[PDB]
């Protein structure tokens, strides 16, 4: 099972982020789409103004924050499109790139 | 060990 959303809907995901290691300055998301490849999707530094990188596909309609204080980062999934159907990770990431060493399925109607 | 990098926007 997953989340179910119609064309033009929102959704907004949360991952725990343990915060900044000598390995990972940031935290974003990934989603793999049935019998497609992984596709990057966004990326946060825990530090304030430092990177947020963003898809192509995705520029205008998400957006990635984080709150230092709760430990946590957010994904804000705006104006959704039958394109966004897919499983979507939250991985730590290092200069914006995601390393992954538990998903969240989401279909979207259109 | 091992790892998935998913990478950065070109």
């Amino acid at each position: 099972g997953g989340v179910f959303v119609q064309s033009g809907g929102s959704l907004r995901l949360s991952c725990a982020a343990s915060g900044a290691t000598s390995t990972f300055d940031g935290m974003g998301w990934f989603r793999q789409a049935p019998g497609k490849e992984r596709e990057f999707v966004s990326a946060i530094s825990y530090e304030q103004g430092s990177y947020t990188y963003y898809a192509d596909s995705v520029k205008g309609r998400f957006t990635i924050s984080r709150d230092n204080s709760k430990n946590m980062v957010y994904l804000q999934m705006n104006s959704l499109r039958a394109e966004d159907t897919a499983t979507y990770y939250c991985a730590p990431a290092y200069e914006g790139d995601l390393y992954a060493f538990q998903g969240t399925q989401v279909t979207v109607s259109s | 060990g091992s790892v998935q990098i998913v990478y950065k926007p070109k």
